[PDB]
């Protein structure tokens, strides 16, 4: 793969199944996934209900920023008392379930769609600002400056929302900016992430690819993130900034858009392991020449002739 | 050929034959009985396969047999197998009339006594042997030597034993068996090999690797030197091509297989190894006698010739005295004198003696028991023949 899936694909491909079934079976089941999140997927009351619940260090401050109106807009009658120990839990029935393919289709994709659902609530609440933003600063283009000012300050979100990262981000008139405070704490992987994330800024400065949004690298921070809590410049963090400009979340784009940046540190840290999966298919390439620079030393003698399981034989 | 005894090491591996003052055998091949079969495998006009073929007509032949051994841990197992193989042995071999002759044979020191009997009823009844004696097989390899005092330990295909003497008595209270020899080192080659993905599990391919283990393996003489050499090195990579023309990689199975003589642990048996096996038989000894057995251990059979045997067994008594009676203080280690005798005919040694011991009493027509004794007592007879 050259890209990662936004959603999980355990529970897409479970519910697949289940909404197919004829018969259900009962289930239980934990499933990791990427930032330290967790899912349990399972059947408690019967095999007709699928009870599927969420489990996220940060969701605390992803309730904050106006995480619940999403999901209560999105899974609507679905929705469920939190499972104890879970942050959100929602209970699907098997029975009661949407008619057509498409509808099952849509409803596997949704449910299985919850950890950027659930990280998308502080994305829609800047996209939604900056449509205000942009309608104040259209009313007085001279005041609109300090309403980008305040804005900047007032309107800033920060998720912490792994231990080695944050994300931080906020509205102006004509854009939204969001900042990854990024660390790679594995030696080998920071020893490559120097690459990655360096040749990822220089790739923005080529005539090909000039429509994406303005990238911007450090390691300080940018000025007005520098009294965030858990910014620190010195402890050998990089802060890949982002421009989105109103063109990269135009109406059609707003979903791909927080579908797409909230995966980026992890197809950086996919592609350093998927980097040394290259590098040892071409290591074992250069061994394979040096062969031959070993082999001229091997006198010339024909080994004998033998059969194709290595018995000897007797014709020519 | 000549008229004075025969004398026959009936191993559990090779066959061992001749007469008494014989300097080496007459004839040896392997102690094995085969019957025809056809395997997915070469045929040829080149030989004719009878309905059973044996010793050297079986294991010059072997792809075309089932080879099946009469005898395991020096016990015969299959009674008509082991006719098979002594039919062969006076008539085709030593090509003899056995009416009235005079037989030294051998057998290992804790058999079970049922198997002395009807190797000695056999004797007597198809063959018609005249007399028979049996000795302990490590006491004869203590009359090829020349010799009267010091413990005596054989290693067999079937079984390693031990024989303490001292000044011509005989220590029976000490004699010992370790149940593990040159055949549980070589079904460990196998396992060994099968971990490389080799199989070696038809009949006839054992014999392949006895003589693979033979040309190839030689015991470690500090096991964390040749785990370096094994681990970090190429060095002890060897290659050997089967009868078959198939070459085979070996490597640390050099070292490892006959290392389970010292670790018979790594064979499923919990006795103690060579090394302290005959450490705790010499220290068994009264105080008078442990020294003239630790200046005088002799190793004897075909499973004590191991390239580096002879020098990891000194060296791992030196070792073990040192343990076990000086508590690791090196203040006295250089008064232990323990030799190894580890002579060049060491292989042969149970037959030369037996050739040496079969002169002594080649004229003592009492010394043997005979055919008219034993067809009066069956077999108390046989207790003619020591405690
Ligand atoms: N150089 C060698 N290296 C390793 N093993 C050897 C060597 N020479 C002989 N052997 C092994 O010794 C065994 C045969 O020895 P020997 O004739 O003394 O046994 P045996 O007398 O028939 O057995 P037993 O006394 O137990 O009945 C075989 O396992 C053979 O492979
Ligand atoms: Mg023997």
């Amino acid at each position: 793969m050259l890209s990662l899936d936004y959603n999980n694909i355990f529970i897409y491909e479970l519910l697949t199944e289940r909404f197919s079934s004829e018969n259900p079976s009962s289930i239980d089941q934990v499933v990791t996934d990427f930032d330290g999140v967790t899912f349990h997927i399972s059947t408690p009351e019967e095999k007709t209900k699928i009870l599927i619940s969420l489990s996220m260090k940060c969701y605390p401050e992803l309730v904050n920023y106006g995480t619940l109106d999403l999901l209560k807009q999105i899974y609507g009658a679905y929705v469920h008392e939190p499972e104890m120990g879970y942050n959100f839990s929602i209970l699907i029935d098997l029975q009661q379930l949407p008619a057509t393919d498409e509808e099952k289709e849509q409803l596997a994709m949704s449910i299985s769609m919850l950890k950027r659902n659930v990280l998308a609530a502080p994305f829609h609440r800047a996209f939604t600002k900056q449509a205000e933003l942009a309608d104040l600063a259209r009313k007085d283009p001279e005041n609109a400056p300090m309403l980008d000012k305040q804005a900047t300050s007032q309107e800033l979100m920060a998720i912490h929302y792994r231990d080695e990262e944050t994300i931080v981000l906020w509205p102006e008139h004509d854009r939204v900016t969001v900042v990854f405070s990024t660390k790679f704490r594995e030696e080998t992987d920071r020893i490559f992430g120097k690459v990655f994330l360096q040749e990822f800024v220089d790739a923005r400065r080529r005539p090909a690819i000039q429509t994406a949004p303005q990238v911007l690298f450090s390691y300080d921070p940018p000025l007005e993130i520098r009294d965030i809590q858990g910014i620190q410049k010195g402890d050998d963090f990089g802060f890949v900034t982002f421009v989105l400009f109103e063109r990269h979340f135009t109406p059609q784009n707003r979903e791909d858009c927080i579908s797409h940046i909230q995966v980026f540190r992890n197809t950086l840290h996919f592609h350093i392991k998927a980097s040394k999966a290259y590098m040892h298919q071409r290591m074992r390439k250069r061994v394979a020449d040096f062969q031959k620079v070993l082999n001229r030393a091997k006198p010339d003698v024909e080994l004998e002739r033998k059969t194709a399981t290595g018995r000897s034989f007797v014709r020519a | 050929m000549e008229s004075a005894p025969i004398v026959l090491d009936n191993g559990t591996g090779f066959v061992k034959v001749g007469y008494a003052k014989d300097n080496f055998p007459r004839f040896q091949f392997p102690s094995i009985v085969g019957r025809p079969i056809l395997r997915a495998e070469e045929k040829t006009g080149n030989v004719q396969i009878k309905d059973v073929m044996v010793g050297d007509e079986a294991e010059a032949v072997r792809s075309l047999l089932q080879v099946k051994y009469p005898m395991e841990n020096g016990i015969i197992r299959d009674f008509e197998e082991m006719n098979q193989l002594w039919d062969y042995t006076f008539f085709e071999k030593l090509k003899i009339d056995p009416r009235g002759r005079k037989i030294l044979l051998t057998e290992p020191p804790m058999n079970p006594v049922a198997n002395r009997e009807k190797m000695c009823e056999t004797m007597f009844e198809r063959y018609g042997f005249g007399g028979v004696y049996v000795a302990i097989q490590a006491v004869l390899s203590l009359y090829a030597q020349g010799l009267s005092s010091g413990v005596v330990v054989d290693s067999g295909d079937g079984v390693t034993h031990i024989v303490p003497v001292y000044e011509s008595v005989v220590l029976n209270h000490l004699v010992g068996r370790l149940d593990v020899a040159g055949r549980d080192a070589t079904r460990y080659l196998i396992s060994l090999l099968l971990r490389k993905g080799y199989a070696f599990n038809r009949t006839a391919d054992f014999e392949t690797v006895r003589e693979m283990k033979e040309k190839l393996c030689y015991v470690s003489y500090d096991l964390e030197l040749d785990h370096k050499l094994s681990e970090e090195t190429t060095v002890l990579m060897r290659n050997y091509t089967l009868p078959d023309g198939r070459v085979i990689k070996v490597g640390s199975e050099r070292y490892e297989c006959p290392e389970c003589l010292f670790q018979p642990h790594l064979v499923g048996s919990e006795q103690p190894g060579l090394s302290e096996f005959i450490f705790d038989t010499i220290q068994a000894a009264d105080v008078d006698i442990r020294k003239y057995l630790y200046r005088a251990i002799v190793l004897s059979g075909g499973s004590s010739m191991y390239a580096g045997l002879p020098s990891r067994l000194e060296k791992e008594i030196k070792q073990l005295w040192f343990e076990r009676v000086l508590h690791g203080d090196p203040a006295r280690l250089p008064n232990f004198k323990v030799k190894i005798e580890d002579a060049p005919r060491r292989r042969h040694a149970v037959f030369i003696g037996g050739a040496v011991l079969a002169d002594i009493m080649a004229q003592n027509d009492h010394m043997w028991v005979s055919k008219a004794e034993w067809e009066e007592y069956g077999v108390r007879a046989l207790d003619k023949l020591g405690p």
